[PDB]
């Protein structure tokens, strides 16, 4: 059984439904616009 | 008996069952004739009556030990239950001498 | 003749080793193999530990006094090659305590003794025993996960 | 009065070690001290402040 | 043995068709604009780059050759990841590294052990049992001394 | 719908629970033990045994 | 033979049934008629042999009942008359002691 | 006789709960930690402490 | 297995202070101390290690 390009391994059940980390936020998207991303550098206990 | 079942090395052989399946039906299913009297019987064999021809047999001497449970009726005076347990052997016949081998 | 101290021992068992005989007598008893043995003699053995520890005047070896015998295993094979298996106590005189030393000498023809082995009776330095032991009874280690293929740390560092 | 002591037998291939092989446990034992203080009595030979 | 083109539920899911791009796609169930680090996350190139990223660590971590995983699977997978984890100051290169990274660990996750599962299952689902003989038909031992020693009844004399 | 809601959806904060397993819960293991047994032995003793 | 019955005054369990590795046993003692719970104690002593061969210093059955317990759990006897054998230094343990 | 005997005799069952040891269970074990100190100090009240 | 414990062997001097009740009868304050040791064996000789 080595020519398995017929088969397909991956399936993202878990990833439906996520938010944006492991908060509540009503996912539901209430705003019906576009909703820009927001620039994230890493920087933790002081931001700046 | 209302009830018979053999235990071997401490477990159950056979799940318990009423005294007149072993009265009626398991000559039925084994022997010549069913004994219609208050005979009970246990073959570890398939269809024997000793058949001229071994088919199946429980090997005792193997068993660490075996006991047998009976649930009597009610109504029993007291006395002998004998049991009896015919078995295989090897008749031994060499340069004039004789001998049963187990 | 004798054999290098393990090259895991303790200082004491390095000293000890440092008074044995690593030359060979004449190198003349090879003739025979195996002791007989038939003595009934008590008092020779605590001479021969005795001769052994008299063997140890060295300017950093302990203050050693002979205490006492036991498993006074002698034999002798045919060409006079008297064998000694010797275990027996010898009090330190200085820092207050006793221990159990091994002892396995030969003599030849002429009674000159050689020391083949002089060490503690307790050895195994390492402490490498099969089993390992456990602090809880009814603890039951957690069972270890097996990983698919790649044992994960590996897959992160692969996957820059 | 009868002392039972529960003696544990190894086989061999540990009674070996056990006889060969140093042991080091680590062990505990008790520690103490008497002292009987007249301890705050009604009667006027003590006091509530007590150090032992 | 086994087809090496899978005749899919939805043949031809991503690509071959131009009504809408994958990124569009994307966009809608992030709810997100456009951006330099939306458009080259769920590119063609990346997604092309990720497929073949998992074809090729497949075939180095394991004997077995797998072609492209179901794109569903993969845009939804991509997507939540995104969503989970998309830090980036603006640098879009360390950004799309990371993320990248994420992704190729997660699909690995589930690949890796989908083969040996895979593998496995079609071994039983080929011949009845596991084809083991006397390994799997094995009734338990005794293995008491009650009659180790059958007590011959006699010795005859040797004549 | 079932414990598979749960069990798919183990979402973003249980990263720290669930990710890389370590462990398994669900293999019983054991080691193997020296050979042993145990014995109750009357000891005497040396001297009057009373008040 | 003839049906009669007499008590015995020492009395045995044949445990030559039992062909596997035990961890423990548990003792009993029950009239015969009521079927039913809440277990007495009726044993003054007890001992143990292996092929004839005495395997302790026989030993007091309120040792069995009240001390052998302390190597697992439930070492009392407020109602309970269940005593206990270990070969194993605890019997609770999965690990196979 | 007592324990011993039991030593002696051997059964198949053996070899999956004594063959090749693995631990005992009489040999006390134990790790290391480093130095540490408990002491029990008295906070203090921002506020009235009543009902 | 030890949690800790409190090296008494360097302690200069230690005291118990205890503020009584005034309701006590005279007699006895007995304090112990449990505490850790090596026990060392060897050569079929055992000890302990201070």
């Amino acid at each position: 059984p080595k020519n398995l390009q017929a088969q397909n391994f991956l399936t993202a059940t878990q990833w439906i439904g996520v938010n944006t980390q492991g908060s509540s936020l009503k996912n539901a998207n209430y705003d019906l616009r576009a909703d820009p991303i927001i620039p994230k550098a890493d920087v933790g206990p002081w931001m700046m | 008996f209302t009830e018979v079942k053999l235990i071997i090395n401490g477990s159950d052989r056979f799940s318990g069952r009423p005294g007149a399946y072993f009265r009626l039906v398991q000559p039925y299913e084994h022997h010549v004739r069913v004994p219609s009297k208050s005979v009970y019987v246990y073959s570890f064999a398939l269809e024997d009556a000793d058949s001229r021809q071994p088919n199946g047999s429980a090997n005792f001497t193997r068993y660490d030990s075996v006991q047998l449970q009976l649930t009597l009726n009610e109504n029993l005076a007291s006395g002998r239950v004998q049991i009896y347990a015919p078995n295989f052997n090897i008749l031994r016949i060499a340069a004039g001498m004789g001998g049963l081998a187990f | 003749f004798a054999d290098p101290v393990p090259d895991t021992a303790t200082a004491f068992d390095v000293v000890l080793s440092r008074f044995t005989d690593k030359k060979a007598p004449a190198d003349l008893l090879k003739g025979a193999t195996f002791p007989e043995a038939a003595p009934y003699t008590d008092s020779e053995v605590e001479n021969i530990s005795k001769l052994a520890l008299s063997r140890v005047k060295g300017p950093d070896a302990p203050v050693l006094s002979f205490i006492s015998v036991e498993y006074a295993a002698k034999g002798v094979d045919n060409k006079k090659n008297t064998h000694y298996d010797i275990a027996f106590m010898v009090y330190d005189q200085v820092k207050n305590f006793s221990l159990k030393l091994v002892l396995v000498a030969v003599l030849d023809a002429k009674n000159k003794l050689w020391i083949k082995k002089f060490s503690s009776f307790n050895s195994f330095t390492p402490k490498d025993k099969g089993p390992k032991g456990v602090e809880n009874i009814d603890e039951t280690p957690l069972a270890e996960f097996i990983p698919d293929f790649v044992q994960f740390s590996r897959l992160y560092k692969d996957n820059a | 009065m009868k002392l039972y002591t529960d003696f544990v037998f190894l086989d061999a291939p540990e009674r070996i070690r056990m006889s060969e092989i140093q042991h080091e446990y680590l062990v505990t034992q008790l520690q103490w001290q008497g002292s009987e203080p007249v301890t705050a009595p009604g009667d006027p030979n003590g006091s509530t402040n007590r150090k032992i | 043995a086994f087809p090496t083109e899978n005749p899919y539920k939805l043949s031809g899911d991503f690509g071959n068709s131009t009504l809408e791009p994958t990124v569009t796609a994307a966009l809608r169930i992030l709810h997100e604009s456009p951006a330099p680090f939306n458009t080259e996350f769920f590119s063609r190139k990346n997604v092309d780059f990720i497929q073949k990223k998992l074809i090729s660590e497949t075939k180095r971590y394991t004997s077995f050759d797998i072609g492209p995983q179901n794109e569903d699977e993969l845009i939804m997978m991509m997507a939540g990841i995104y969503v989970q984890d998309s830090t980036f100051d603006g640098n879009i290169k360390a950004g799309l590294r990371k993320l990248n990274t994420l992704v190729i660990t997660e699909c690995l996750k589930q690949i890796l052990p989908g083969v040996r599962a895979y593998a496995l299952y079609v071994r039983d689902a080929s011949l009845p049992f596991s084809g083991g003989g006397e390994e799997a038909f094995k009734r338990p031992e005794l293995a008491t001394l009650k009659g180790s020693k059958v007590l011959s009844g006699f010795l005859p004399l040797d004549r | 719908p079932g414990a598979i809601s749960q069990l798919v959806s183990y979402g973003a904060q249980d990263v720290y629970l669930t990710g890389n397993p370590q462990i398994t819960f669900f293999k019983a293991v054991y080691r193997r033990y020296t050979n042993f047994a145990m014995e109750s032995i009357q000891q005497t003793f040396d001297g009057t045994t009373d008040f | 033979t003839s049906g009669q019955t007499y008590n015995k005054t020492d009395v045995y369990v044949d445990m030559k049934e039992l062909n596997k590795p035990v961890k423990y046993v548990e003792i009993i003692a029950y009239e015969q008629g009521s079927t039913s719970f809440d277990y007495v104690d009726i044993i003054e002593s007890a001992t143990f042999y292996l092929n004839s061969d005495e395997q302790f210093k026989t030993r007091a059955g309120e040792y069995f009942s009240l001390v052998q317990p302390y190597q697992h759990f439930k070492r009392s006897d407020p109602t309970s008359n269940i005593s206990t054998f270990s070969f194993a230094l605890d019997a609770g343990s999965f690990q196979p002691n």
